[PDB]
């Protein structure tokens, strides 16, 4: 075995029993991955100085009683993925100084766990995941008061008798993910701070009512369950995180301190007005992939602290969000909905909006003071705080002259809007602010914008368009990458794009009908600072 | 954090009444129950009651894997030909019992035994039937088949589970079936080499050993639970319902043996979302008045006899 | 109508369910060890056995209506009489049309025989279009009985084609089986004689009524890829399925499941597999593995 000062690290394979040739002064011993089929006390007892002992992933089945009692200084024992459940009553004797014990993967079952272990006064962490535990009887976690973290995921836990966690006053972390629980009738773990009940079959979740003591839960994960309702979390004031995603939660303060609510994939069709009041101080609200039809946050002071609002892939038809209501909203996701007509100043009233995704909708912009548009248009012309906008697949046929004249955004995407007739100077206000622009799949015949005039532009995309010539560059370009795939481009002379090479480092021309003879300087551009 | 203790049937029963009323109305294509008062009071006529009694009255594990094995028919050259050769209308498939018992060491283990034949005759329709060798002389009928013509060879499957089990437990050295042409009182295959064989399927000898989904009783009387007088027969029926939530059990490569049996009662079908649903149902015949003539009608899949997870 | 499915999660749920299902059906505590599996292909006999086992080999109510047999003394005794061989029955086809006017309305029809009282008797049911016609329907093995009992043959198609093109009088023949190398059973009406005679208990649709969602989804299972199992030798994965989709509140529908219905399989097909348990190979068949079609219940 490899040797280090006061530490022995036996390799993955090669040993059948615990070696007897190691120094008695060994303080750390690693034997994981080996064919050790048992732990007899005689060879192991020589190393009383052991503090860590990794027997993980061995074939151990029989532990001789008193084997781990002799190592008074042992602090961490790892028996993960062994064959303990095929056994040694009291196989693990008393463990006065063991701070961590890993038993996951052994396929321990209810009843054998209660006799396999012994007194462990100083146990801080216990891992029982990937076992065959089915029931948490009254007598499961006795004789370990100092436990602070308990791991029980990937088990088959269906039942939990009242008071199974009564012997764990200091527990702070309980992980019951990927278990078989089906209905939770109570919650009285005042000490607990993290609870993971995700990936279970829970149809209902309930807690204590009008308790005489406070609760310390801060992180509840109740997702991918069968929950049919939003749980009554009035007794959990300190909850900070809540992820009810992938449930069946139809909707018909308790959550004043919740900061991150994930309520997506929950068959929700309506958000009652009283609901959003309880979510004061919320900072993230994910309502994606619901059957929601309209968002009605018209009340002043609704969701004051919300920084993100995700409503993607709903059936949303209109937004009733009020002026100065979503004050702190930085990001608003709305892709995949059915927005057609809105009040012109819907998104302009969002005081601190920074990113707006409208892909897959069918909204139509308008230019405000320059070239006013029809009724029902949405006024992007004056969203001062906006910095990134997406209008992909909005079926916009005509873009107005003053579409973004007073919105200094940094990135704009208009891709896959077939037949987009860009009015001359439509993007005029973005010359000194925009850094990335995309117009892929528009099919437009000519660029109706002074593209070199965009001093701040860094990247551009014009792929899958009928374009034939580019506006004439005449100075050192701030552009860095330019994408021109599948277009009708025939020539790229220096008079048309010279000056790009000062900052350009990547180019795409494949699929275009370049003149085999007249391309000229294109071959030299391909030498350095170009590709394909 | 204790698990949910009990289920209140006093709500689910009424919620079943609500749905079964609608099912009764829908099965008869009725928007609302008909008016009962117009028809004069009196007994249902005797012939109609006889019809209603004719329809009412009676007339006349699989989850765990099964090891499959096959025993090939003896050669026709030595055991079969000498006394039961092939005739114009019959064939005789004989099997060795010693190797049959070798395939399945105990008769209790046998779950299924399919005698399989391959047919070369293609186009001529024929009626053929299967008999057991029952004694030194006699034969007993198993089953028959109508050979729908087809242009290509095809495999026939005859279920012989009971015969094969009887053969394992009491059979002699040599035994077999007769497959012969149908004929009345007033009036081919390979081997007669892909020859017929018995595809036995048995449990391996090494493997011989209010919450869960179940059917729960409910009796409905049309007069008081649904408040109906228009339905005259029967007075009520047992619309028992299924309850007991089936939890999804998250699998794992290494599982304790007594926990591997939890799948067979909570998720036998390996569904992504199991639910406790009816498995077996039988109809409810009724008599009722619309217009001025009684109507005897059969409503299908009304009673619940078993429930299963998905 | 409303649904919020994550198809990927449903698929992974079924993958991890197939893992546990395969391991539980075989009652394997853990995947079998491959440490002593012989090299090379499977034995010829094992592959032959695997191929041998692998190869292939209404909602709405019905109107109940009896129609009685013609009196045996009136139309049957003129040409046929009960004998040691067979009993003969005939029905007024005009009465059948009166009970059920058009073929498209019939759903089920069964000839309700009554046995007065003996010995294990094999009886078969024929057609009789005419005296020279022969057409078999079905048969039953009647065990000895201590009491009279009704017995029925499902005869739906014959009655439907009678309604389509039947004449005036036609019927059946009930014959004792003739092993090719006697009608001891006694029937009512061919000895009380005049009533409880054989009849058809027709089921039909009345004229006043006669006039994506849950479906099977495709999901291939590759043992070596998505489960990581090296111990299943054939098949190299099998073409399992699942099903999904909303069910509105259907041939076998009944709302007695819960407050909302479910999309569940109706037809499932077994999966034969071959694998090595230590040194020797074993061919097993697992039932209810491959989803073919699904109900709403």
């Amino acid at each position: 075995c490899k040797m280090v000062d006061k530490k022995v690290s036996c390799q993955v394979l090669g040993l059948l029993q615990v070696p007897s040739v190691l120094p008695p002064d060994t303080e750390t011993l690693d034997l994981s991955g080996n064919q050790l089929r048992s732990i007899l006390a005689s060879p192991l007892g020589f190393y009383t100085a052991l503090r860590h002992l990794d027997l993980s992933t061995n074939e151990i089945s029989f532990l001789q009683p008193g084997a781990f009692q002799a190592l008074t200084h042992l602090e961490h024992l790892s028996l993960a993925h062994n064959r303990l459940a095929m056994a040694s009553a009291g196989g693990l004797g008393p463990l006065p100084r063991v701070t961590s014990l890993d038993l996951s993967g052994n396929s321990l079952y209810s009843g054998l766990l209660e006799r396999l272990l012994g007194e462990a006064p100083s146990l801080h962490t216990l891992s029982l995941a990937e076992n065959s535990l089915t029931r948490l009887t009254r007598h499961t976690f006795r004789d370990m008061p100092a436990l602070e973290q308990l791991d029980l995921h990937s088990n088959v836990l269906m039942d939990i008798e009242d008071g199974a966690f009564e012997g764990l006053p200091r527990l702070t972390h309980l992980n019951l993910s990927r278990n078989s629980l089906t209905c939770i009738s109570d919650f009285s773990l005042q000490q607990l701070r993290v609870l993971d009940l995700s990936c279970n079959s829970i149809e209902a979740f309930q807690t204590a009512s009008q308790p005489q003591a406070e609760f310390q839960l801060t992180w509840l994960d109740l997702r991918e369950n069968k929950l049919l309702h939003f749980p009554d979390l009035a007794a959990l004031p300190r909850l900070i995180y809540l992820n009810l995603s992938n449930n069946l939660i139809r909707l018909p303060r308790p959550l004043s301190q919740l900061l991150n609510l994930d309520l997506s994939y929950n068959e929700i069709e309506l958000i009652p007005d009283s609901f959003l009041e309880h979510l004061t101080s919320l900072c993230f609200l994910n309502l994606s992939r619901n059957c929601l039809r309209t968002f009605e946050a018209r009340r002043l002071g609704s969701l004051p602290c919300l920084m993100l609002l995700d409503l993607s892939h709903n059936a949303l038809e209109t937004l009733e969000l009020g002026a100065r209501a979503l004050g702190s909203l930085r990001t608003l996701l709305l892709q995949g909905n059915a927005l057609r007509d809105l009040p012109p100043y819907t998104f302009a009233n969002l005081a601190s909006l920074q990113r707006l995704n409208l892909q897959g909708n069918r909204v139509s912009p308008c230019g405000g003071p320059d070239e006013p548009g029809p009724s029902g248009c949405v006024a992007f012309s004056g969203i001062t705080s906006l910095r990134s906008l997406s209008l992909v697949d909005n079926e916009i046929e005509l873009l107005r002259a003053g579409a973004f004249l007073h919105t200094p955004l940094t990135e704009l995407d208009l891709s896959s809007n077939p037949g987009l007739e860009v009015a001359t100077g439509a993007l005029g206000g973005l010359e000194a602010s925009l850094e990335v622009l995309a117009l892929q799949g528009n099919g437009l015949m000519v660029l109706q914008v002074d593209l070199p005039c965009f001093i701040c532009l860094k990247r551009l995309n014009l792929a899958e368009n009928r374009l034939s010539h580019l506006p004439a560059w005449t100075q050192a370009v701030s552009l860095e990458v330019l994408d021109l795939r599948n277009n009708s481009f025939s020539l790229l002379p220096g008079s048309a794009m010279g000056g790009l090479e000062t900052s350009l480092r990547r180019l795409y021309l494949q699929g275009n009908p370049l003149s085999c003879c007249g391309n000229g300087w294109l071959a030299a551009q391909l030498h350095q600072g170009r590709v394909d | 954090l204790s698990t949910c203790k009990t289920i209140d049937m006093e709500l689910v029963k009424r919620k079943r009444i609500e749905a079964i009323r609608g099912q009764i109305l829908s099965k008869l294509r009725l928007a609302s129950p008909p008016s009962q008062g117009e028809v004069p009071p009196g007994p249902l006529p005797e012939a109609v009651l006889a019809l209603y009694n004719s329809t009412r009255d009676r007339v006349a594990a699989d989850y765990y894997a099964k090891e499959v094995t096959r025993v090939l028919m003896v050669e026709t050259h030595n055991e079969i030909y000498d006394k039961f050769k092939q005739s114009t209308h019959s064939i005789y498939m004989f099997f060795n019992t010693s190797e049959l018992r070798e395939a399945v060491p105990e008769p209790v283990l046998l779950s299924r035994a399919e005698l399989r034949l391959l047919r070369l005759k293609l186009k001529v329709e024929q009626h053929v039937e299967l008999y057991q060798k029952y004694s030194n002389n006699s034969w007993r009928y198993l089953s028959n088949r109508l050979l729908a013509p087809s242009d290509s060879p095809e495999w026939l499957s005859f279920d012989v589970t009971g015969v094969v089990r009887q053969w394992l437990s009491r059979g002699g050295e040599i035994e077999g079936f007769r497959l012969s042409a149908h004929c009345s009182c007033d009036s081919d295959i390979n081997g007669f080499m892909n020859r017929p064989f018995l595809l036995l399927m048995a449990t391996p000898l090494e493997r011989a050993q209010e919450k869960n989904c179940c059917v729960r009783q409910l009796y409905i009387d049309f007069r008081k639970d649904l408040g109906w007088k228009w339905i005259h027969e029967p007075k009520g029926y047992h619309a028992n319902f299924c309850l007991g939530p089936c939890p999804y059990i998250w699998s794992l490569d290494t599982q304790y043996s007594k926990v591997l049996a939890l799948y067979n009662q909570h998720n036998p079908g390996a569904s992504a979302a199991p639910c406790c649903v009816p498995q077996a149902l039988e109809p409810l015949p009724i008599v009722y008045y619309v217009g001025r003539k009684p109507k005897v009608e059969q409503l299908s899949n009304m009673i619940v006899r078993s429930c299963k997870c998905s």
